[PDB]
RNA sequence: UCCUUGCUAC
RNA sequence: AGCAUAAGCAGGA
């Protein structure tokens, strides 16, 4: 029941005198240079306008409707958490989130959470087992490289990713039929039996996929093996003058 | 009893003791009023550089046209910087370039530029800094100044079907075949304009005064193109970075420390019974003054003489573009009376009219300027200004390295922008000045001036090359901004995680060892703390957020899984500078408190870490009382549209949505494509059907008409 | 696919732009693809070399590097925004529910005890007495009333420039007079000043250490593994450890508490003229307590740009006498006396107007970074150290190390003073802490050129004969930023007290 | 011709 | 007055 919706947002967008102007006058590619408008010229001081933010009483936007359902318009003294200035979007203070944090209502979807950052949440899982030594105070130094910095287990290269999130999630308008897809194809058969049925969104489960097919390779300082798996552990095992290494397993 | 900070210099080195005579934690210096004086500055020292008078008519421009090219008049004062370059010595050390490595080198270059070229969209334009644009003559981003561009051409004749570099850059030159063009003024008249003044407007640099440059006591002037050099330029920095990533004695892309290392030590390993190495630390000076863009027309010339066509004639564009370039003036001077009470304002149109209320430097500088100006620019002809052709100035600094006059006494070398460092072989020292005298006169004649106040030498590795001081052994890092560790200002979360991030890369990167990093982590921490108002349970601080959380922490079981964002402490260390804060502390947090935070039905987030503590913070107030009003209600209908753009193809801020045909007809078409494919196997009701195929076709007769 | 364009003002423009020796560019570009080249290069470059009348200049023989010029000329004066070695403070407990700083300026009002703080209308020197007078009494009535709003006098109409603009008039309208209203432009630049002589002093002051302790705001230490985070965590414990105590950590505390209160009222009231006290907070025998050091009043800040100097008054506390050549751009009055136990002294109030922006108000009240660089100096000699040896020898090695500072004034060669590694801290956050303060035009050009002679220097130190293109251009290029910054006159004076101390061993230098 | 007002926690 | 340094701020609609 989605394209009867859409149908009358269309209609109701090609109402509009002047916008009528402005779509089937310019191209599809034109989207890209019709998402970015930003007037403003840099915001070439931003932690100077968030302090001069946070010095005020109410200075956040925050939704109406779902704070009046359970939130309480000042906390026992004097703290304001509400205004009625102005879309139905009101004002509110930060002291407003922390009574949210400790005095709201809550809803279990830690696996949702724990499914979307497997990617970090695998890093975290690899620092908590692993085993260090004693230092060795020496010259060290190599030259830079280009080395893959993640232990995944697929290794593509940027390419059959953003062909393969086309063919994984809306195939309506994917891309010509190329010859990477075949045998990958067995894959995203096994891709349509897992995001199939999910509350995740599209553009947050292609952004997950990518998490675990692509090997993050940059240019950086290397000494000693290039195993993916000790770069993190590059920032954290050397420096110039000093090294860390007593990596059993 | 004396004091002295030197004094550590006695018995160390300046790899330790040169990171403390850097002002970097101090105010950079900011410009005030008026850059008129310095664009004089600039545009007249360049035609004092000239060494000449030659001057020939135009036909196109109203304004007489001085040559900069094999037109010398010799003065004896030849230690002063010249900007006159000799194309057949240049030509031959081209010649003299491709004898060295290779036979088909410029060509197999060329090929790689050409063949990056045509797979290329033009969007990439709107992936940059700051442009001009000409329609209101101001400062904007990339993708507004390129949609005002487009705008204007389907609104002069028919739309645009482009959709690549190369028909985009043949639709600019059609727009310069075209007899009027019209643009939107402000409230959105439409106005006209004409042919030479089409040129005139196309052509036009904006200078302004450089804010925040460490280490000079002068300010600078620089200048931004506009929109119509931008993809030129872009095409000729694409060749010349293949050139230079080619070549092996370059320092721009990067490693910039291995090559180095490899022609210390290889030219030190081509050393006879009595000869021995000077290293020379050089500056060319005056760099954006004396680099001629016709001599990148011959030089352009000469490298693609065999590779195609097109590319022969569009690697030829962007220096004519420079051989002819105007620049806005800035915008003036002010006049007062002997009582300094009232004081006028003379912007840059009337500064001819109101010549005889200027001072000496002021008529001086505008008396060497005054047959070259127009009524708010100048006709500037031979410079190469800040924010242009960097990669090939480079490839003429390799052009004088690799010389070869034929003793066994010769030079080598790197190259950058503008810093050379200058290896020298030879066997006395009167030989000596003759090789470096022979290396000023190589540099000499092509237009390269070395700085004889900056420059020096000594016979190790005791150099400085892009300020990495290299002594015989140890390299020095460079002194690196404080400001930039903490400027994401944002959000309560993407904040300490991205100033995690910023210590990591300066950890990769340059040295930063342990200590700084746990200082500078916790100076993060308490600026972060100091902003958002939140300090740590313990802490005795009491404002309006402590006390909901002072009040509130005895239903918290586990303490020490608090956010801090929440009045938690500290766990994120050296070693866990990849894992943020919120991802580390889900192992300890209570259940009450992780499904409370945690939730999506939040007022603040509905309308890279986690996203639970994302606000936004609201908007301004000036910005609907100006006279700039319904601009801002114009891109609310971009952000309209493109919502409806995303309403339709699912998946669209993935892949870059490629097309040529219109916005408007792959959505409808889109409708009843899945109005099809959900039909057959799927929807099936009649009403629904007709009433969505109504609803489309009354869109589109409304949309025709 | 290989057709370009051919449009016809670009072909006619193409042809008007090519060097002088070609007619079009189809001349040039058949030209350009039948080179080859021939051996009059080398008879125009030598051509070139015989013109030239440049000899390179050696230091072994030639060692004309002299000292530099400092103006000799009236003393620079004192032009820090606040007073550092002659400032007085009144302490109180800490109070945390009364912790706003109006409401630290209050309970300063019942503490330190303004109702003694009579001030006669003749100032000991200085040039405006009756309008301090007149606003430090209305002040002084304002804060005793409880409400931080200056009501429009003719004082503060005077002092925190109001009405006090050009009329900015457009080219529109100029109406102009025959003989009437000439004007035009002029400007002028800046005024030269000498060698202060009160800098080493409160060199010597600021690196001091202070019972009053704990000044700076810093934060918690992470836990460690059994990884290097001992060292980090011990180098920042010894290194803070140290530099918490001293004098100059009371005055970041004070440009972050004061400047930092500033900020939030110019953001907060613009247009509306305010009080901000001047204070710190330190833990007096463990009791928290916060200082008091002065009154600092705004001026109406509409900060529409990143510029905007809007105008600070400052009423400051001191208990010394002042001085015409250091005190000189105050306006020195008195305060009375105050009891001082191991007996009476007096106690001067001063009082001076300045200006402020928002980029130093960005800058001043995040000085706490000046931290940042200080450890990485030292720990750079501590691996080095390591580095050389292969052992861990770190925490002997900040014991058993000396490092050479601060000779004395009536001799200099080969008498210094050396200290240990570890109080080293101390030096130097002090030379970082004025980097902050005193940052401008000149002190940028002079580090650049300074960068140039310590290359020379290390030269010198390992005998590679150095040499250089032309010595006359160079000093004149130094000494045209040593103009009227106290910071660089005294690293000059300084820089060449160094080659004094150096001509004793390695001869590229003069006396 | 006219002078609106934002509420500060190291 | 002052900040400041080669020219501005010290209100404006």
């Amino acid at each position: 029941s989605l394209l009867l919706t859409l149908a009358k947002e269309y209609a109701n967008l090609t109402k509009d005198k002047k916008s009528c102007k402005l779509l089937s006058q310019g191209t599809v590619s034109s989207y890209t240079t019709f998402k970015k408008w930003t007037t403003s010229r840099k915001e070439k001081n931003p932690s100077l306008r968030m302090r001069w933010a946070m010095g005020s009483k109410f200075p956040i936007m925050a939704n109406r409707e779902i704070l009046e359902e359970a939130g309480i318009p000042e906390q026992w003294e004097g703290i304001d958490l509400w205004s009625k200035k102005d879309l139905g979007m009101v004002l509110a203070s930060p002291a407003a989130i922390t009574y949210w944090n400790f005095c709201g209502p809550g809803v279990d979807n830690s696996s949702v959470i724990k499914d979307v950052y497997k990617a970090k949440f695998m890093k975290k899982e690899r620092w908590r087992e692993t085993l260090w030594g004693p230092m060795n105070f020496e010259l060290v130094g190599k030259q830079r490289r280009v080395v893959e910095t993640q232990p995944v287990e697929i290794k593509l290269n940027q390419k059959e990713i953003k062909e393969l999130t086309m063919w994984v999630l809306f195939e309506d308008e994917a891309n010509l039929a190329s010859k990477f897809i075949q045998e990958n194809f067995s894959l995203v058969l096994s891709l349509r039996e897992l995001y199939k049925g999910k509350a995740v969104n599209k553009d947050v489960a292609a952004f997950m996929i990518a998490h675990q097919f692509s090997p993050e390779k940059r240019f950086l300082p290397t000494f000693g093996p290039i195993r993916p798996e000790r770069m993190e552990l590059l920032h954290c095992l050397g420096g110039d003058f000093w090294k860390i290494e007593a990596v059993t397993a | 009893m004396e004091i002295n900070p030197y004094l550590l210099m006695l018995n160390n080195d300046i790899t330790s003791m040169i990171s403390l005579t850097y002002p970097y934690t101090g105010a950079p210096p900011m410009s005030h009023g008026t850059s008129t004086k310095y664009s004089m500055e600039t545009v007249s020292r360049t035609y004092s550089y000239s060494r000449t008078k030659k001057e020939v008519p135009s036909g196109i421009f109203p304004i007489e046209r001085r040559k900069f090219c094999n037109t010398i008049e010799d003065k004896e004062n030849l230690e002063k910087p010249n900007g006159n370059v000799d194309i057949n010595f240049m030509l031959s050390l081209a010649e003299m370039l491709e004898e060295k490595m290779g036979k088909g080198f410029f060509k197999f270059c060329a090929n790689e530029a050409e063949a990056e070229i045509l797979k290329m969209h033009f969007s990439k334009l709107t992936e940059g800094r700051q442009t001009y644009d000409w329609t209101s003559e101001r400062n904007m981003p990339a993708a507004t100044a390129l949609q005002l561009t487009v705008d204007a051409i389907q609104e002069t004749q028919g739309t645009f079907k482009g959709t690549t570099m190369v028909e985009y850059c043949n639709k600019i030159l059609e727009m310069m075949d075209w007899p009027e063009v019209k643009f939107k003024k402000v409230t959105l008249m439409i106005t006209k304009i004409g042919r030479e003044e089409f040129i005139k407007r196309i052509c036009t640099i904006n200078t302004m005064a450089k804010d925040g440059e460490r280490g000079k006591y002068k300010r600078r002037a620089i200048a931004t193109p506009g929109m119509g050099i931008r993809p030129f330029s872009k095409i000729v920095e694409t060749l010349a970075q293949k050139i230079c990533e080619r070549l092996a004695e370059s320092g721009l892309p990067v490693e910039k420390k291995a090559k180095l290392k490899t022609t210390v030590s290889s030219t030190n390993s081509k050393l006879q019974e009595g000869q021995f190495m000077v290293n020379i630390t050089g500056d060319n000076s005056k760099w954006n003054e004396c680099q001629q863009p016709e001599a990148y027309l011959a030089m352009l010339a000469y490298i693609t003489k065999d590779s195609s066509n097109l590319m022969k004639d569009l690697c030829s564009v962007a220096p004519t573009l420079f051989c002819n370039k105007y620049v806005k003036m800035g915008q003036g001077f002010r006049a007062k009376n002997k009582r300094k009470t009232k004081e006028i304002v003379i912007p840059a149109k009337k500064m001819k009219e109101r010549k005889e209320l200027m001072n000496a430097e002021w008529r001086d500088l505008f008396e060497t300027i005054e047959p070259y100006m127009d009524g708010e620019c100048c006709f500037l002809g031979g410079g190469m200004l800040m924010g242009m052709f960097n990669m090939l100035s480079t490839v003429f600094g390799v052009m004088t390295l690799n010389y070869r006059e034929e003793r066994n006494c010769y030079w080598t070398g790197l190259q950058s922008s503008d810093d050379f460092v200058l290896f020298c072989i030879s066997r006395t020292w009167p030989e000596m000045e003759m090789t470096i005298l022979k290396f000023i006169a190589v540099c000499k004649l092509m237009g390269i001036n070395m700085s004889l106040e900056k420059s020096y030498g000594c016979l190790p590795e005791l150099f400085e090359f892009t300020s990495m001081f290299f002594s015989g052994d140890f390299v020095s890092n460079i002194a690196l901004e404080l400001p930039a560790f903490t400027t994401a200002g944002m959000n309560e979360g993407t904040d300490f995680t991205a100033a995690m991030s910023v210590i990591r890369t300066n950890m990769i990167n340059n040295g930063l060892s342990p200590g700084t990093a746990l200082m500078a982590l916790r100076i993060c921490l308490q600026e972060f703390r100091a902003t958002y108002r939140v300090h740590p349970y313990d802490s005795g601080v009491k404002n309006h957020r402590m006390k909901i959380i002072r009040k509130f922490i005895e239903t918290i079981e586990n303490k020490d899984g608090l956010l801090i964002s929440d009045g938690g402490k500290l766990m994120n260390n050296i070693s866990s500078l990849h894992i943020p804060e919120e991802i580390l502390k889900e192992d300890l947090m209570d259940p009450s408190y992780r499904n409370r935070v945690f939730n999506p039905r939040n007022p603040f987030t509905q309308f890279a870490v986690v996203s639970t503590h994302s606000f936004r913070t609201r908007s301004n107030r000036t910005l609907l009382n100006t006279d700039m009003r319904a601009m801002a209600l114009e891109e609310k209908r971009y952000q309209v549209v493109c919502n409806m753009y995303r309403s339709v193809f699912e998946s669209a801020d993935v892949n870059t949505p490629i097309g040529s045909m219109s916005m408007g007809e792959a959505i409808e078409a889109k409708i009843l494509d899945r109005a099809r494919t959900q039909f057959e196997n799927g929807i099936i009701g009649g009403e629904e059907y007709s009433e969505i195929k109504r609803l489309i076709e009354d869109a589109k007769r409304q949309r025709l008409s | 696919e290989l057709e370009m364009y051919k449009s016809k003002l670009f072909i006619a423009m193409r042809d008007e732009s090519v060097p002088l020796p070609y007619i079009n560019y189809e001349h040039l570009r058949t030209r350009c693809e039948t080179f080859k080249r021939n051996q009059a290069e080398c008879e125009a470059k030598v051509a070139d070399v015989a013109s030239r009348l440049k000899i390179k200049l050696e230091h072994l023989e030639e060692n004309k590097l002299r000292p530099l010029e400092i103006p000799k000329e009236k003393e620079a004066p004192y032009t820090h925004k606040f007073l550092m070695k002659d400032a007085w403070f009144f302490a109180k407990p800490h109070d945390s529910e009364r912790a706003q700083p109006q409401q630290i300026l209050y309970d300063f009002f019942e503490a330190a005890n303004m109702g003694f703080m009579t001030t006669s209308p003749k100032p000991i020197f200085g040039k405006q007495g009756l309008m301090y007078h007149s606003l430090w009494g209305q002040t002084k009535r304002a804060i005793k009333d409880k409400r931080n709003e200056l009501e429009p006098s003719e004082q503060r109409d005077f002092l925190c420039g109001i009405g006090r603009a050009s009329k900015k008039i457009q080219e529109d309208k100029w109406q102009e007079s025959r003989e009437e209203e000439f004007k035009q432009e002029e400007t002028k630049g800046a005024a030269k000043r000498g060698f202060p002589t009160w800098f080493n002093e409160e060199w010597l002051w600021a690196m001091r250490d202070s019972k009053i302790g704990d000044w700076i705001p810093m934060a918690e230490m992470p836990p460690c593994k059994n990884e290097m985070e001992d060292y980090a965590k011990k180098m920042c414990e010894e290194l803070e450890s140290k530099i918490q105590g001293t004098n100059c950590a009371r005055e970041m505390s004070k440009l972050i508490h004061t400047i930092g209160s500033l900020h939030t009222e110019c953001r907060n009231f613009p247009g509306k003229v305010k009080i901000v006290p001047i204070y710190c907070r330190g833990t007096l025998r463990g009791e928290s307590t916060d200082c008091l050091f002065g009154i600092a009043i705004k001026g109406k800040s509409h900060l529409n740009k990143d510029d905007g100097m809007y105008t600070v008054v400052t009423f400051e506390f001191s208990t010394e006498e002042p001085n015409p050549s250091k005190h000189e751009k105050y306006t020195v009055f008195e305060a009375g006396t105050v009891p001082v136990e191991a007996k009476e002294k007096k106690l001067f109030l001063y009082c001076r107007t300045t200006g402020m922006s928002k980029l130093k108000n960005d800058w001043f009240s995040k000085c706490r970074r000046c931290l940042i660089p200080t450890m990485e100096t030292v720990e750079q000699i501590v691996l080095k150290e390591c580095a050389l040896k292969e052992e861990n020898r770190v925490s002997e090695m900040l014991e058993n190390k000396r490092a050479w500072i601060a000779h004395e004034n009536g001799e200099n060669l080969t008498r210094l003073v050396s200290t240990k590694l570890k109080d080293l801290c101390r030096m130097l956050i002090v030379t970082q802490f004025y980097y902050c303060i005193y940052n401008d035009n000149q002190l940028e050009g002079f580090c650049n050129e300074q960068k140039k002679f310590l290359m020379f220097l290390q030269a010198d130190k390992d005998s590679k004969s150095a040499f250089t293109f032309n010595q006359k251009g160079l000093y004149e290029k130094i000494e045209e930023c040593i103009v009227s910054n106290p910071l660089c006159i005294f690293l000059a004076d300084r820089l060449n007290k160094l080659f004094l101390v150096a001509k004793s061993n390695g001869a590229k230098y003069f006396e």
